[PDB]
């Protein structure tokens, strides 16, 4: 290799903890801790990174071929996460249960809705966002914590998705799911 | 016959195998 | 008095009675040899040669026996699925009468030299005290020992006179007791080449007897003798521990690794084998050789033969048993019966997953079902509440493409989840778990049990091997030395 | 096994009778 | 699970019975010494790669969580006028816990006390 | 599949008594 000498007296050339990725017509600051995975759940997912830590929180954009032409066209925000409802996955089990303890009857998981918004950032396209604590029966990381920031710009809708548990999210990972959040900008 | 599609076919099931750990550096 | 531990040192300074329990335990270990042969022989059953194999049956002084020749019993059967031809004297059972016979004729000889020990062949003419010219007992025992493996080399692993050695498939389907032809050649170091043995038998046996007659011929010089004790019998016995130990780390590293001298049909597979996609890929290369010219799915894979899908099977894995899981492989998991086919599970859309075959190293392993390219796409899931890899929500569906299974495609229920947990051990093979009352853990294979029984042994005769040389070396400290 | 240890028995049996013919005591007192 | 949840009392002051939901014991999360389960767990013998037929379903396949139900006798005794405070006297019947589904439950009778204040 | 109880029976009626005697008569022998 080249030869170059040692980093002293030079200072640190990283300290804010985000790296800028670009990509097909999206943008957005992914956590410099965390590191990519070829894991793709749902196979729209085009871009996928995970914390080293703890996979749990994770991040992934789907660039999904869509009709409607923009965001507002998908109706309200509840009637869009009402169609979303099925990248939380389905529960696998069917079997009768009244002794979950704060579920409803035959259910071994929740979403409770935190968050609904229509941001802007330089275009005038708005972006749906949401948070959703997502509660299971055996309170994995206290609940999970989903962040969507969604929205359309040619053809292909285009929705963050950050997961965080809630384990993490109490001692301060909110920092980073939060600057993710507000650094995807569709361009 | 495929040796392309038969090094992939053992891809999946073990990623140990002689006929990946050969010649790997073309892939 | 004596130590418990000191008991044997009472033929030190007795050669006659050291003849004497040097034939003891040769007669010991020859009645063992005859003992285990016809235990062996009464447990064994050679009903199946192909799916229950002598590996399959815990069977351990039997593939040594048929590695050197013997293949058929008086019992009118034979190992190789043939009806037994005549099997003369040299039968498995007949070699096991031959080494009890063997066995109590040298128990008569150690009792007479046991009683008949002050004999004058013992005594020094030259001062009249008991000596053992111990370097012309060497070039002795060298000539004899060259002109054995010269002998085992030239006449019969090359059959002009004896039957051969066990050859095989590479990959284990057709093997027989054959004669082999030497390979003089840098291939004659192949440790897979057959051909290396007699080669190797006849150049030791011709240099041993050379060095025996050299032996025979010239003494040793009296800097040598007195540095390693050649007038004493503790030091050729810490030499002698010494090769022993370093022959059993050589044969236990061959049985591990395999070779020539291990065949596969006789010691089983290997665990190098398993992890390094031998059999499975030798199966995948003859499947795609058949359906990329003319044979299609579902006969192409019936072309597949039923002892490579057994051979491509993680419970004939030799690093997969136990310590104390004792007993046959059988014992283990059942006899296999019959092999219920290729397990190829498709997705809902359609595209072929495959099950993530299970590593050496992991008593357990999750059940998942990745793509072609190499991304996961079902799995039986732990906590089976989110994501979108589960089974039922993937909807995978197994067609399976052999024997008892050839058509049957099942989509639906959880059969599909334990053919897929079926399909992590390698090819699915049907089991009889009642004739033996089977156990569920997988067992060791045979040469596992020896791999593991000679390394044991290996370290053990190093510290041996150290404590005689300690003792053979410091001679005037272990007695004492009259303060000075 | 089922004939082996008959024949262990058998010989046995033999063997001690052989060495009662040859290896016995020697006969004292008439 | 001494329950009495959901119970409905029809009956006069003297005497009034009904019947009230009994869950399983443990809920679909738990996970028995072997890790497997219901909701979550592994539903398979991972102990022994060669047992998993039929044989082991009763243990393996059910997993069963339905809830029972069990029936429960009141009384009315020692009212209180001013402030509306009744304590009388009760006798339940329920099922006991089937562990997994594995075997059936037992009839536990459960007799003691009851109390409460009338707004 | 080897009657193993019989075999222990068999092995244990041998070696039990025939040591004993040959303790017996070893002690005997040694001590005249
Ligand atoms: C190094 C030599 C060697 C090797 C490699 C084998 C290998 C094998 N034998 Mg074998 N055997 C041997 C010598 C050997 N044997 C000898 C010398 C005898 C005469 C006693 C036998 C008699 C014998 C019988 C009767 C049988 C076998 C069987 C078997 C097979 C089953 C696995 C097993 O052994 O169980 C497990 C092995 C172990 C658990 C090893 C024990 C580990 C350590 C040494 C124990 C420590 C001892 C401890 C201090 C004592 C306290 C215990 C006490 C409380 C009881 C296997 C391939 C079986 C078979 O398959 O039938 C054909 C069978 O039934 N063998
Ligand atoms: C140390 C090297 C070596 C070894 C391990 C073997 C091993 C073997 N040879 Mg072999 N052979 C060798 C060197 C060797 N050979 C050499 C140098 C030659 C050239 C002369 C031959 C030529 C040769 C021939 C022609 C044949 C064999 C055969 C065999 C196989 C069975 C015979 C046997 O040895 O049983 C064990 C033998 C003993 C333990 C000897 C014990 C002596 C007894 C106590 C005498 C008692 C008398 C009587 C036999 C007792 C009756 C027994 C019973 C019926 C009651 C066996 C695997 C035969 C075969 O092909 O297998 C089918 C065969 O026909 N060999
Ligand atoms: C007439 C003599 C004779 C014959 C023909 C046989 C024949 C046989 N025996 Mg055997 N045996 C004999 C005597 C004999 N034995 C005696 C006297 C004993 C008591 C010590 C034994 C104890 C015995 C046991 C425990 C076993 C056999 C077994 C066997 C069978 C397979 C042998 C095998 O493949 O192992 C392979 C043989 C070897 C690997 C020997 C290799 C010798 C080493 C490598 C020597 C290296 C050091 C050397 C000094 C270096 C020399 C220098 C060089 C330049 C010359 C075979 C039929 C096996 C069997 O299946 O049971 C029936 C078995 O396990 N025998
Ligand atoms: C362990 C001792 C040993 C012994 C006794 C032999 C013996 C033999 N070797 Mg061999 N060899 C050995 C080790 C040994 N080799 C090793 C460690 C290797 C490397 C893996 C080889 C690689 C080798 C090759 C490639 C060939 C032989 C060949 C031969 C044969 C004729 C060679 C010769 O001497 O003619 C006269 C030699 C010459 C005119 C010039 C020497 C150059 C040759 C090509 C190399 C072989 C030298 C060999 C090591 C000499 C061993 C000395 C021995 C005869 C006392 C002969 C019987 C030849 C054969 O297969 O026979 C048909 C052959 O082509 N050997
Ligand atoms: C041209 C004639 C000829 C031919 C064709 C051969 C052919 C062969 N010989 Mg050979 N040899 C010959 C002549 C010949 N020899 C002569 C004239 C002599 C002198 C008498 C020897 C002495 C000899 C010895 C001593 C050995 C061979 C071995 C071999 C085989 C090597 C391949 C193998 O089996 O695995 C590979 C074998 C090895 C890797 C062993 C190498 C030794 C290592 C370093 C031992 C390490 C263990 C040690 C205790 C270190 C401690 C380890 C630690 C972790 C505890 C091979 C088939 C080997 C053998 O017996 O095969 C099993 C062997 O050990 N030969
Ligand atoms: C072929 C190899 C060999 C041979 C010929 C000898 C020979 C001898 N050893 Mg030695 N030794 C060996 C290997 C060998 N050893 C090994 C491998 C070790 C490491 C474990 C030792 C460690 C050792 C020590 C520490 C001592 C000796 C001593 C002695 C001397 C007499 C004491 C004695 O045996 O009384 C009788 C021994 C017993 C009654 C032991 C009881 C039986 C044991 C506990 C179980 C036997 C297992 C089973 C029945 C046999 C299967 C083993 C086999 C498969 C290997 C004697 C000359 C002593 C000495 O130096 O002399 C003063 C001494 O103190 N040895
Ligand atoms: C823990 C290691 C060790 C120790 C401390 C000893 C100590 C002793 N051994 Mg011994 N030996 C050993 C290992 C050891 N040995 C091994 C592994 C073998 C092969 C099985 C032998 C075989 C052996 C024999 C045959 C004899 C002794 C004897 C003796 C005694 C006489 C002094 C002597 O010559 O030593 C031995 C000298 C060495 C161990 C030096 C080894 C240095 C090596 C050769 C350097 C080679 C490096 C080279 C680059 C290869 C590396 C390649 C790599 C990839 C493998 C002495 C007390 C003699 C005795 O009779 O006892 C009284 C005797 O005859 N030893
Ligand atoms: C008397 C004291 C006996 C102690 C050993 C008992 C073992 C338990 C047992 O019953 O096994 C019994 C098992 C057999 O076990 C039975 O096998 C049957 C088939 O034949 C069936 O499969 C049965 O299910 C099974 O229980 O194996 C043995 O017979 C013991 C073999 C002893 C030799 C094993 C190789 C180890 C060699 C060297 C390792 C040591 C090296 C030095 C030390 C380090
Ligand atoms: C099937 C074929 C036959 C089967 C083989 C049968 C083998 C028979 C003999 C085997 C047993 C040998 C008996 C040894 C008899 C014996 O040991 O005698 C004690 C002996 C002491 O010997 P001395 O030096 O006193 O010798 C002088 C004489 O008086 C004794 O012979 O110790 C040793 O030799 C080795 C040193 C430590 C050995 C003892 C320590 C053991 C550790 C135990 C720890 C317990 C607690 C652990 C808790 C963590
Ligand atoms: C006299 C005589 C005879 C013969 C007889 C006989 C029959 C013999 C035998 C014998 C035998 C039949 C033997 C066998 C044996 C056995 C052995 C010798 C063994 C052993 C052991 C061991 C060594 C072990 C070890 C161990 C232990 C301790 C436990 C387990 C594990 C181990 C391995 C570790 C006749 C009449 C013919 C003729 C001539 C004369
Ligand atoms: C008399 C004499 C003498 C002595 C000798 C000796 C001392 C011998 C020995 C020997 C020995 C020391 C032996 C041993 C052995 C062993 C055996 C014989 C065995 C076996 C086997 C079996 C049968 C077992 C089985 C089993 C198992 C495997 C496991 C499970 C359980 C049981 C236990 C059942 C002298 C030389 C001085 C002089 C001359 C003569």
């Amino acid at each position: 290799a080249y030869g170059e000498g040692a980093n002293v007296f030079g200072r640190v050339t990283n300290k804010s903890g985000f790296v800028p990725y670009a990509g097909d017509s999206f943008a957005l600051l992914l956590p410099s801790k965390w590191n990519p995975s070829d894991e793709k759940e749902v196979d729209s997912i085009v871009l996928r990174y995970a914390d080293n830590f703890d996979a749990v929180n994770n991040v992934y954009v789907i660039a999904q071929d869509t009709d409607k032409s923009s965001i507002q066209d998908y109706g309200s925000p509840e009637e869009f996460i009402s169609q979303f409802g099925y990248l939380l996955g389905r529960q696998a089990w069917a079997g009768q249960t009244v002794s979950e303890g704060g579920f409803d009857a035959n259910k071994v998981s929740s979403a409770a809705l935190l968050g609904v918004a229509t941001e802007k950032d330089k275009k005038g396209k708005t972006y749906y966002k949401f948070e959703i604590l997502s509660r299971t029966a055996d309170g994995n990381e206290g609940g999970r914590h989903q962040l969507v920031k969604a929205t359309v710009s040619n053809g292909k809708l285009y929705l963050l998705k950050v997961q965080a548990g809630d384990k993490r999210w109490f001692k301060g990972t909110d920092k980073e799911c939060l600057g993710v959040l507000d650094s995807f900008t569709v361009v | 016959q495929r040796v392309r599609t038969v090094l992939d076919m053992d891809d999946p099931a073990k990623e140990e195998t002689v006929k990946e750990l050969r010649k790997d550096i073309n892939n | 008095g004596l130590p418990w531990y000191r008991v044997h040192t009472v033929v030190i300074n007795d050669p006659g009675r050291l003849i004497s329990v040097h034939l003891m335990h040769t007669a010991l270990v020859a009645g063992w040899a005859g003992a285990m042969t016809l235990f062996e022989i009464a447990v064994f059953d050679p009903s199946d040669p192909v799916l229950n194999p002598m590996w399959r049956q815990g069977m351990f002084v039997l593939p040594f026996l048929t590695r050197l020749g013997v293949t058929q019993s008086w019992g009118g059967w034979t190992i190789s699925g043939e009806t037994s031809s005549n099997p003369g004297i040299w039968s498995y059972e007949g070699a096991a009468a031959s080494h009890i016979v063997l066995s109590g004729l040298l128990f008569l000889a150690s009792v007479w030299h046991w009683v008949y020990w002050d004999l004058e062949l013992f005594r020094d003419p030259r001062t009249g005290k008991t000596a053992l010219d111990l370097p012309k007992i060497f070039g002795i025992h060298l000539f004899l020992a060259g002109l054995l493996c010269f002998g085992f080399g030239a006449f019969h692993v090359t059959g002009v006179f004896g039957p051969g050695i066990w050859v095989s498939d590479p990959y284990g389907l057709t093997g027989s007791v054959q004669p082999v032809a030497p390979s003089w050649g840098a291939e004659g170091f192949d440790p897979y080449n057959p051909g290396g043995v007699p080669a190797h038998h006849i150049a030791a046996g011709i240099l041993g007897v050379l060095a025996g007659l050299f032996h025979l011929c010239v003494r040793p010089s009296i800097r040598l003798y007195f540095g390693l004790s050649m007038g004493s019998i503790e030091s050729v016995l810490s030499s002698s521990i010494a090769a022993v130990f370093w022959a059993a780390f050589v044969v236990a590293g061959t049985m591990w690794y395999g070779s020539a001298a291990t065949p596969i049909e006789l010691f089983g597979p290997t665990r190098y084998q398993w992890d390094q996609g031998f059999f499975q890929q030798e199966i995948q290369k003859r499947v795609a050789q058949s359906t990329s010219e003319g044979l299609s799915v579902s006969e192409a894979w019936a072309k597949i033969p039923e002892k490579l899908a057994f051979y491509d099977y993680i419970g004939n894995n030799p690093a997969k048993g136990g310590l104390f899981r004792t007993g046959a492989m059988n014992s283990g998991d059942g006899i296999a019966v019959g092999w219920l086919g290729h397990a190829s599970f498709k997705d809902q859309e359609g595209r072929e997953l495959f099950v993530r075959r299970m590593p050496t190293f992991f008593e357990t392993f999750p059940v998942v079902l990745i793509d072609k390219d190499g991304v996961v796409r079902a799995d039986v899931p732990f906590r089976k509440a989110e994501s979108k890899y589960s089974i039922e929500q993937v909807g995978v569906s197994v067609t399976f493409y052999g024997g008892e299974l050839n058509g049957l495609t099942f989509t639906d229920p959880s059969t599909v989840k334990k053919y897929a947990r079926k399909a992590q051990l390698g090819e699915i093979f049907e089991f009889d778990r009642s004739t033996l009352q089977s156990d569920g853990v997988f067992r060791s294979s045979p040469r596992g049990w020896f791999t593991f029984g000679h390394l044991s042994f290996a370290l053990l005769f190093f510290f041996g091997h150290i404590w005689h040389g300690s003792r053979t070396i410091f001679r005037d400290v272990f007695a004492g030395i009259d303060e000075d | 096994m089922e004939a082996l240890v008959y024949t262990f028995l058998l010989i046995g049996t033999l063997g001690i009778i052989f060495f009662s013919i040859f290896f016995r005591e020697p006969p004292r007192i008439a | 699970l001494f329950t009495i949840k959901e119970f409905d009392g029809k009956g006069t002051l003297d005497s009034f019975s009904g019947d009230f939901l009994v869950p399983s014991y443990r809920g679909s999360t738990f996970l028995d010494p072997k890790g497997r389960g219901g909701a979550t767990g592994y539903d398979n013998a991972i102990a022994l790669p060669a047992k998993a037929d039929a044989d082991e379903i009763q243990r393996l396949n059910n997993k069963s969580y339905t809830p029972g139900k069990g029936s429960a006798v009141f009384s009315v005794a020692k009212v209180d006028t001013e402030t509306g405070e009744i304590a009388g006297v009760f006798e339940s019947i329920q099922p006991s816990d089937t562990e997994m589904g594995a075997h059936p439950a037992k009839d536990i009778k459960i007799t003691g006390l009851w109390y409460g204040q009338l707004t | 599949e080897v009657n193993i109880l019989g075999l222990t029976a068999t092995a244990l009626f041998i070696i039990i008594p025939t040591s004993f005697l040959l303790i017996l008569y070893v002690k005997t022998a040694a001590s005249e």
